[PDB]
Order: C-alpha cells, then structure tokens, then sequence
C-alpha cells in the first residue's frame, strides 16, 4: 500500500541506517584517550610530541600504532566549570593525567600562596574520586625531569611535603612524589595507576600507552565473555 | 530384574533436570536480558543443542524398556540423525566460544573487530550447517531392522559394512573427541597464562583471587567435559574393537555412558550461563 | 570595575513595575482554562485524526 | 564601598517582591479541576542513535524534528513514520544543543568545540553542508534557538548569551550579567524577549531588541539546566539540579509555584510546556520523565521506559507529541 514517496523514504531511510551502521562500526574501534592536568604541566607538550613524529575548544589529534587507532582530547581550551562537561567522556578508553615533578615548590601565578604540586593532587583527587571515572584506568606521566633533577639538586622537597625524611637523591623523591599521588585514589581494587616517568622518551611513551590501552581493552573483552 | 527401573529413574531425571535448566536459560536469555552480545548468541545455541539432544532421551529409555521400538522407522531416524545432529552442534559450539574467549584475551587488538554480534551468528550458521554436512548421512541411511523377534532400527551402512562402519566411528571419535579436548585446553590454557601475567589480575590479593576464580571455572569446565565425555567414546570404540559379551554389568555400563553424555548437556547450562558473571548482574537486577 | 556596572544594572532593574501576583496568576489560570479543549495530552482524542497511529 | 548600598538595594527589591506578592498561586487554584491521573504511552520510538544523545528541538511543521548524539550525527526524524530524513556528519563528536528553523531551510548544533555550526537543508545541490561557522565564543555552547532564518541566539560556557547575525557570523549583541555558567535559554512567542538560566541559580529575562536585562530570579539552589518559556510569553519554568522546577512571572517578579516530591532527589534536565500550559514536562534523572500540574503542583503522571538518563525533551507546537530523548540512544515520541 506504500506509494512512490513512502518507498523513496523507506530507501532513504534504509540507506541513511546502512550508512550509519558503517560509521558506528567504524567508531567502536577507535581508542579515545583524555588529557587533564594543570594549565603549565604537560598536556601541550606531550600532544605537541605525539604530532612531532607521526606526521580554544578541544583539540583533537589523530594517529596510528602497531594497527591501533588513538585519539587526543586536550581541553585545555575549556575555561569554564569544569563539573558540567565532564559527564560527557563516559566511554573514553584510558585518562592521560599530565602532572609536572618540578611544581611543588613553584609558586602558582594567582595570590602568589597557593602551591602547584598540591592544587595537581587535588585535581587528581577530584578526577579520580568521581562519579564518571571509576573503570577508566588512569595512566599518570609526571613530566618535567630534569627541571625537577636540578631544582632538587638545588632546594629539599620538604617545601612542598612537610613530612618527607628522605634524602635529597631523585630515586627517593619520584618515588614520594608518585606513591603519594597513587594512594590518595579511594579504590585501588578496580583503578589501576599505570605511572610512567618522562622528558622526550617519544618511544617509550607510546608504547606505555598502548600497553595500559592493551590492559584495559583486556578488562573490557573480559567483562564481555562473562569471565570477570 | 530391578536394573531396568534404576536406568530409567537415571534417565528420566537427567532428561527432567536438563529440560528445567535449558527451559530457564531460554527465559531469562529472552525476557530478562537481550542477546545482543556475542557469548549470548553461543550460550543461546548451545542451550538450542542441549535442549534438543535431551528430548530424545524419554525415546531411548521406552527403547530400551519395552526391547523394542513401536514408534516406527521415521521417528528413530530423525531421532538418530538429531541426536548426531545436537552432539555435534553442543560440541561445536563450546569449542567456538572457547577459542572466542582465546581471542578476546591474547588477541585484544585483533578482537576489537573479530568479536562482533554478527560474526558470532555467521559462526554459528556454519556450525549447524556443518553439523548437518554430516547428520544428512545419519538420514538416509538409518533404517528399521528385525531381528530376534524384536524392532531395532541401529543404522546400517553400506555392502561394504566393516570398512565403513569402522570410518565412521573413528571420524565420530576424532572430530568430537580431538578436536574438542586439544583445542579447548590450549586455548584455555594460553588465555590463562597470559591472564596470569597480565598487571590487572597481579599484584594484590584480589587480583590473585579473581585469577583463581577464572582458572577453577575454566578448570570445573574442562573437568566436567572430560569426565561426561571419555568414559562413552572409549566404550564405543572397545565395543567395535573386541566383542563384549552380553551381560547387565556391561548394559548398566552402557546406560550410564549415555546417562554421562546427556549430564554434561544437563549441566552446560549451569556452568556456562548460571555461573556467567554478566548473567549473574543480570540475576542480581531482580 | 564590574561592581559599579553591577550596581547600576541592579539599580535599573530595581525601578520597574510589578503588577499583583493575583493578577497575573489569574491571568495564567485564565489561559490555562481557554485553552484547555485545545490541548490534546491534557483532552485527549480518538485514533480517527491522530497522526500517531500504531502498528 | 558601594557593596553595603548594593546590599540594602538588593533588600529594597525583596521588600518590593514580597509587598507584591498578595496571593501565592496555589491559594487560587484550590478549586480547580484536577487533570487527575494521567496515562500516556509511547506511540512512536525512534531508533537508529548510536551514542549518548543530549539534546533535540522539533519543528514548526510539528512533523519534523533533529536530534544530536555523542557519535557526532544529526539525524532528521520524521516523527509520523519513524523515518530518517537526512543524516549530517558533524566535524565536532561533542554536541549538547542543537536548534531546528521554523523555516526548515537550517539547522544548527554546538558543543565544547566552542562554535555553532549551521548546515543548509534546503541546497539547490540537494545534499547538507555547512554555511556558515559562528565562532567567537570562549566556553561551550550548550543552548542554541533561532530568533528568525537569519538569527540565532545562543548560551555558552563563557556566562554570556549572545546573539548572532548568521548572515555575516558575528554577533550584534552580548548579554553579559551571569555570575555563573549558563546553560539553557528559551524564546518568547513574539520574539521579544528571552530568558536563560545559569549555574549561578538566577535566571534572567532580556530584550533582544537591545540587549539589557530586566529581572533576575533567585529561587533555586544548586544550578540552572534547563528553562522554557510558557506559550503566552509571560512566564517560563526552570530546571535545576536541587530536584525541583519553578515556575515564574515576566511582570510580578516572583516565584509562583514549586514543582518537587520529597520521594525524589535527583536533578532535573529539560522542560517543557504544552499548548494549554497546564502541562509541564520536566525530564528528571531518575530514569523517567514526570508530568507535573502547572498549577497545582500535583504529579499527574510518570513517563517511564527509558534505560539512562533522560537528556532532553520538548512538546510540539500543536501539542500531540512528548519527544523524550535519553543517554539510552533511544528517542521515544509519546501521546
Ligand atoms: C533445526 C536444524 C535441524 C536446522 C538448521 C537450522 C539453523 C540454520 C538455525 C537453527 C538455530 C539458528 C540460530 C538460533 C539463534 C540465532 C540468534 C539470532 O539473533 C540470529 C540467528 C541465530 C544465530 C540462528 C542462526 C540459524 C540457526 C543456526
Ligand atoms: C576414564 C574413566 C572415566 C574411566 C572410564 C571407565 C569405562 C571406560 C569402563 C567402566 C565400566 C567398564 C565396563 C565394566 C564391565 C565390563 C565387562 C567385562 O567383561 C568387559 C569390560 C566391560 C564391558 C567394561 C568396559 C569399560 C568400562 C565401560
Ligand atoms: N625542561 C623541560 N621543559 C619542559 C618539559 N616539558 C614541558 N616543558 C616546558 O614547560 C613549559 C610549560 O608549558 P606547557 O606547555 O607544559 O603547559 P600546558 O601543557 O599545561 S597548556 C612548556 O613551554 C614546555 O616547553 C620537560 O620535560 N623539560
Ligand atoms: C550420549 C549420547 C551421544 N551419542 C552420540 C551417538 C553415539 C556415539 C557416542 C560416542 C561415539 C560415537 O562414535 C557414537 O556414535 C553413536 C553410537 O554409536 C552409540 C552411542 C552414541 O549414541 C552416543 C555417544
């Protein structure tokens, strides 16, 4: 009883599902991956050295591994509350979370009182003691190595912590420094803080996020066959 | 005197209990949760094949029980050929849904794509049309015969029987019982050591508990498989190799092979759905 | 700086109208009431001219 | 300085409100036939959303409407016979608001790209594409409706409304005055004036003849998510997330009715009215949508069915659809 107008939109319709059907499948391959951190750590630059060797708003990069497609969310360009977009990243694959190592004695530019170090931990804090990230695995790269090298060569880290006891050595700082940014997470069962050192390692920062991306895409076939 | 009664007590609550099981898997794999993933469409159809092999059970059991089979040559044949049918279907489809597993776990980039609802029907289309490439000679060439005063209808072969008979068994025995076992317990195994080694599952105690969970029900799995299936296969095939004499020792030994059989039909549900864990959230929902 | 603009946009609000809140409830009543045989969720219809027919 | 007499004028106002304020509206429509228990059921169902839809507007011809998912797709649906009219690619995967003309001839969408994007409908080529790129904003747009063919006025992240020349792509007025994020905006009938609520619980009405604001409403608690103007254009209701809705007046200035169950908690999402105005749909977060008495605060009824959080919703010009969307992919048109 369909006339030559509702079997043209039938097809149309039928078309605009094919064509959709492709583009879904197509964006359920893709790996997203989310940059936070402070407004001078190490989201800019470590995107800037993710473009460097494959080839306001969001900015978006694109690229290929080992037959792997990622994806780059930098928000860096979202100056506004930060409570009412971050629903929006549900299905993001894994949180790059770009903290400096040499902040915690730096001066933050506004009221000239309130440390770096410590407004990262509670950003942190916030990011993984959310309703919206509980099975996203959070990879953590504490940037700026030799900048914190030097500056603890130069000044002790008690400025920052005022219960460090250790020695002034960089072996038993980045270790303060990365298991006090692992333990404040309030569940360590599910979250899984795969932390990686860096400067301009181009190599090994890519693979450390492919492996955590290979981990988590683990868990999540594994939740798909009913095993875990 | 009293053997044939505890037989068909056997068969009857194997066939009872695996009919309740399927019955309840069919349910709450329609109503209750949706089949949109690719382990349900397999535990769909393997609760298809299971359901249809113990149906033919009550038949059997009336065979055995009258010593012979009033039902007429038509019945039994498309009982002989669903009961080849379901055998290999049930087969076939725990051994996809194992080396599924396998791939979702050593091959994750690969199974970003290979894992889809789709491919997981077209698998299972081969599956059944596979199974039938081979249950369509189970049809033509199962026939009634007489003998003794009595009806059997056991399917001949052709005017070279010895030959034939024998491939035919030993086919049987290779495919469902090398290529199930070899496959499912390298796959099993290579997905639980490179799920040992993986960070998630290692470095707490939680960790180390979820590990052994996922290796004592790939274990249970395996384990119930083995013991449902050796004690049959070998027995038919010391039956065609050496002539047993007719004894209730060997007759009860006969029943409960087959009664072992259909148990691993009875409890794949109860150890592939009722012990899922997406089917257990599913099961807390209510 | 915004404190002064503030002040002065707040100032200008604050000298306007405001008629009583009976009023223009019972106007809103009054709409609600006129057009209530026009509203088909609040009145509903028979299936013959509605275009949400199910099949 | 100047804060204490700004202190003692924003007490004059409250006075003013409260001398004013004789009758609340509840004392009034005491005696007034309930609309009673309500069923409604979900006559059309729109499939074919891949993502987490956010937000949807209807059409003037009441027939067609557009809808935007996080897969980055503008889908056309035809409401009568469950179809898709066209399917426009959107360069940004991040929308939260898009706006259908009453024209037809184009469509918009934004999100934390920053910048609105309008697409022709009507192309002599017979395919969409874009026209014209409206940027100049700094926060996220999460509210768009077209004034006219040739205007748009939008809410963004950057606590200003602004509306837009889509001829030439810039702005010919900015409503500054939000202390706070805004997030929903909705047009008067005779496209005078328009009120937006923000995330600083105040919203406030303007003239978008110049571009002052008139009243500012400071009732809620948390923070403003949604807002609609009532059809006669002299009252509006607000969503919020203090898991109640509010109903104001342009002229007395007050807050008239509260729309909350101490049965639920959750925040509120989009409202919308009907053609009466007796009707007034908020989508809660409860999984469902609540049909609330626009007068006396009664919940008629529950529109349940919906797998996650409700997004959006609106009610079409002539009043025979409730088009809920939901992070569910799933819109759902009811009657
Ligand atoms: C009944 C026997 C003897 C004949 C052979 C029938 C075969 C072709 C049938 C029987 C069971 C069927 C499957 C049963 C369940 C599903 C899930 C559904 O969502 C897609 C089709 C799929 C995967 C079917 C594919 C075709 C199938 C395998
Ligand atoms: C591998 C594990 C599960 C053990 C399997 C045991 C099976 C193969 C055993 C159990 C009972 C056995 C039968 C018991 C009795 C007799 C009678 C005897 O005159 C010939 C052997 C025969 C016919 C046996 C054949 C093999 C048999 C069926
Ligand atoms: N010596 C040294 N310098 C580094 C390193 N990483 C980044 N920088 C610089 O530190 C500034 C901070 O600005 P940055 O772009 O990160 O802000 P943002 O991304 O939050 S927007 C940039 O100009 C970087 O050159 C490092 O390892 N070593
Ligand atoms: C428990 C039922 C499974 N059956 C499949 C068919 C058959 C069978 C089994 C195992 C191996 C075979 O070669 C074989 O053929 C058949 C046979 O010769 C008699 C026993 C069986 O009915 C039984 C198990």
């Amino acid at each position: 009883t369909l006339s030559a107008e509702d079997k043209a939109a039938v097809e149309r319709s039928k078309m605009i599902d094919r064509n959709l059907r492709e583009d879904g499948e197509k964006a359920a391959r893709e790996v997203k991956l989310l940059l936070l951190g402070a407004g001078e750590s190490g989201k800019s630059t470590i995107v800037k050295q993710m473009k460097i060797i494959h080839e306001t708003g969001i900015v978006e990069t694109h690229f290929t591994f080992k037959d792997l497609h990622f994806k780059m969310f930098d928000v860096g360009g979202q100056r506004s509350e930060r409570k009412k977009w971050i629903h929006c990243f549900e299905g993001v694959t894994a949180i790059i979370f770009c903290v400096a190592l040499s902040d915690y004695d730096l001066v933050l530019a506004e009221d000239e009182e309130m440390n770096r170090m410590h407004e990262s931990m509670k950003l942190f804090d916030s990011i993984c003691n959310n309703k919206w990230f509980t099975d996203t695995s959070i990879i953590l790269f504490l940037n700026k190595k030799d900048l914190f090298e030097e500056k603890i060569k130069k000044s002790p880290l008690t400025i920052c912590y005022p219960e460090y006891a250790g020695s002034n050595t960089y072996e038993e700082a980045a270790a303060y420094i990365q298991c006090q940014f692992e333990d404040l997470n309030k569940r360590k069962d599910t979250k899984e803080i795969y932390t990686h050192f860096t400067c301009a390692t181009d190599t090994k920062n890519v693979q450390f996020v492919f492996d955590a991306v290979t981990d988590v895409i683990i868990k999540n076939n594994l939740k798909d066959c009913g095993l875990f | 005197m009293i053997t044939a009664i505890t037989i068909m007590a056997l068969y009857s609550i194997v066939c009872v209990v695996g009919l309740f099981g399927n019955f309840l898997v069919m349910y709450v794999i329609v109503r209750y949760t949706k089949m949109k993933t690719a382990t349900n469409i397999y535990i769909f159809n393997l609760a298809l094949a299971d359901a249809l092999a113990t149906s033919t059970l009550p038949f059997q059991s009336v065979n055995y029980l009258m010593g012979t089979w009033p039902f007429g040559t038509i019945l039994c044949k498309i009982v002989i050929s669903i009961d080849y049918y379901n055998m290999f279907t049930s087969i076939f489809t725990l051994c996809t849904m194992s080396v599924d597993r396998y791939i979702a776990v050593c091959h994750p980039v690969k199974a970003l794509d290979f894992r889809t609802p789709r491919n997981a029907k077209i698998i299972n289309v081969c599956n059944w049309i596979l199974s039938s490439a081979i249950g369509l000679p189970v049809m033509f060439m199962a026939t009634t015969k007489y003998r003794q005063g009595s009806i059997d209808c056991t399917l001949t072969f052709s005017h070279p029987t010895w030959y034939w008979e024998n491939l035919l068994k030993i086919c049987v025995f290779i495919f469902a019982f090398i290529m199930p076992v070899l496959i499912i317990t390298v796959c099993y195994g290579l997905m639980i050591l490179r799920l040992k080694s993986v960070r998630m599952l290692s470095g707490s105690k939680e960790k180390d508990r979820n590990l052994r969970r996922i290796t004592r029900m790939v274990l249970v799995v395996v384990a119930v498989f083995i013991v449902c299936w050796t004690p049959i296969h070998i027995y038919v095939i010391i039956k065609a190799l050496v002539t047993i004499p007719e004894t209730t020792f060997q007759t009860v030994s006969w029943h409960f092979c087959i009664a072992l059989g259909y148990t691993n039909s009875c409890l794949n549900p109860v150890l592939y759905a009722f012990l899922d864990e997406n089917f257990k959230r599913c099961f807390r929902e209510f | 700086a915004q404190a002064r603009k503030l002040v002065e946009q707040l100032k200008m609000e604050a000298n306007i109208d405001r008629i009583k809140v009976s009023k223009a409830a019972a106007d809103l009543m009054a709409y609600c009431e006129a057009h209530a045989k026009e509203d088909p969720l609040l009145t509903p219809v028979p299936a013959s001219e509605n275009p949400f027919r199910e099949k | 300085q100047l804060r204490q007499e700004a202190e003692q004028l924003k007490n004059q106002i409250r006075d003013a409100r409260k001398a004013c304020a004789d009758a609340t509206l509840s004392q009034i429509t005491n005696n007034i036939d309930p609309v009673g228990r309500i069923q409604m059921r979900t006559r059309r169902t729109l499939r074919g959303h891949l993502a987490k839809i956010y937000a949807m507007h209807w059409g003037t011809d009441s027939r067609l409407l557009v809808s935007a998912s996080q897969d980055g797709k503008l889908i056309i649906w035809d409401s009568y016979t469950t179809n898709k009219v066209h399917a426009i690619p959107l360069r940004s995967s991040w929308v939260m608001t898009c706006a259908y003309a009453p024209s037809g001839n184009y469509v918009a969408c934004g999100g934390l790209d920053n910048i609105c994007s309008i697409y022709n409908l009507k192309t002599r080529e017979g395919n969409v594409r874009v026209s014209r790129e409206l940027a100049g904003h700094t926060g996220y747009l999460s509210c768009c409706r077209f004034l006219d063919d040739n205007q748009i006025v939008t809410s963004s992240g950057d606590t200003t409304c602004a509306l837009w020349d889509i001829e030439t792509g810039q702005q010919t007025t900015t409503f500054t005055g939000h202390t706070g994020d805004v997030m929903s905006l909705s047009l008067a009938p005779d496209t005078r004036l328009f009120v937006s609520g923000a995330c600083d619980a105040s919203a406030k009405l303007w003239d978008v003849r110049e571009g002052m604001c008139r009243q500012t409403f400071t009732g809620h608690e948390s923070d403003i998510n949604a807002i609609c103007f009532f059809p006669n254009g002299n009252a509006f209701a607000t969503g919020s997330d203090d898991a109640t809705c509010r109903l104001f007046d342009l002229r007395a200035d007050q807050e008239l009715m509260t729309y909350s169950h101490d049965n639920i908690i959750c925040g509120i999402t989009s409202v919308s009215f009907s053609k009466s105005g007796r009707l007034l749909l908020a989508g809660y977060d409860d999984f469902n949508c609540n049909v609330w008495d626009a007068l006396k605060a009664d919940r008629a009824g529950v529109l349940a069915g919906h797998d996650n959080r409700v997004s959006c919703l609106g009610v079409t010009d002539d009043g025979m659809a409730v088009a809920t969307g939901s992070w569910d992919s799933f819109l759902k048109i009811w009657n």
